[PDB]
C-alpha cells in the first residue's frame, strides 16, 4: 500500500509500505529517502504519537493514509 | 480545508442517512463553523487539524447514530474519523453539545 | 464554600460545595450547571483524579480551591 508523510515545512513524503510494516521500520526508510535519523523522527496518525514496536494496522493506517512528521529533539 | 469534499465522502451508520433530518442540521451547522471552530472538530473527530494528502474528503468520515435524545455529549475515535452524535432534539441543542465537546475535550 | 473548575476553554465552573460532599455530588453539580454526564467528566486536583466515594475533605480540598475539569470522549 501507498502513504503519504506530511512534514512541518509542508513536505509530502510518499511511501510505499505494507500495514505488517513497524513504525521503526518506517522511520528506517524516512531515513532512506530524506537522510533524518529515526531518533530525530516523531511520527503522529489520529494524534496519536506512534510507538516503534508497533504496525500500522495497529493505528488502522490504511492506503493513502497520511502521517505527520515531527523533528523529535 | 474543504468541507465539502469531507460531506461527500462521508458514512452514516446506526440509521443516520444522508436524509436524516439531524444530518442536515449537522452539515448546516458545520459548513457555517469558524476556521477555528473547523480545526477543532478536525481535532476532536480525526486527532488533527491539518487535512490529510488528497484532502478532507479522504477522511471518509463516517457519522453513527448514538442512541436517542440525551444530553450526553458526541463522542468519537479518531482512528477510525468516527463521530458518535446521539439523536439530539434539536439544532440549536445539536450545535451546543457539539461546541462544547470540540471545545472541553482533549485526551484519549 | 465555594471551589473553581477550569475548563481547556478558560471558563471557570464556581460551585458551591461542601467539605464532606462526595465527588460524585460534584460531577452532579457540575452535570447541573453544565449538562454533562458524570462518566463523562475527570477532575484533576493537585495531578490527581478526583475518584468517587471520597470527600472533598479527604483531598483537603479548601475554599477557593480549583480544580480541572477534563472531558473523556475522544478516545481513540
Amino acid at each position: 500500500m501507498q502513504i503519504f508523510v506530511k512534514t512541518l515545512t509542508g513536505k509530502t513524503i510518499t511511501l510505499e509500505v505494507e500495514p505488517s510494516d513497524t513504525i521503526e521500520n518506517v522511520k528506517a526508510k524516512i531515513q532512506d529517502k530524506e537522510g533524518i535519523p529515526p531518533d530525530q523522527q516523531r511520527l503522529i496518525f489520529a494524534g496519536k504519537q506512534l510507538e516503534d514496536g508497533r504496525t500500522l494496522s495497529d493505528y488502522n493506517i490504511q492506503k493513502e493514509s497520511t502521517l505527520h512528521l515531527v523533528l523529535r529533539l | 480545508l474543504d468541507f465539502q469534499a469531507l460531506e461527500e465522502t462521508t458514512e452514516y451508520d446506526g440509521g443516520y442517512t444522508r436524509d436524516s433530518v439531524l444530518i442536515r442540521e449537522f452539515w448546516e451547522i458545520v459548513h457555517s463553523f469558524t476556521d477555528e471552530q473547523k480545526r477543532l472538530f478536525l481535532q476532536f473527530t480525526t486527532g488533527t487539524d491539518r487535512a490529510p494528502v488528497g484532502g478532507l474528503g479522504k477522511l471518509k468520515m463516517i457519522i453513527a447514530k448514538n442512541g436517542p435524545d440525551t444530553e450526553r455529549l458526541p463522542t468519537s475515535h479518531t482512528c477510525f474519523n468516527v463521530l458518535l452524535l446521539p439523536e439530539y432534539s434539536s439544532k440549536e441543542k445539536l450545535k451546543e453539545r457539539l461546541l462544547k465537546a470540540i471545545t472541553y475535550a482533549k485526551g484519549f
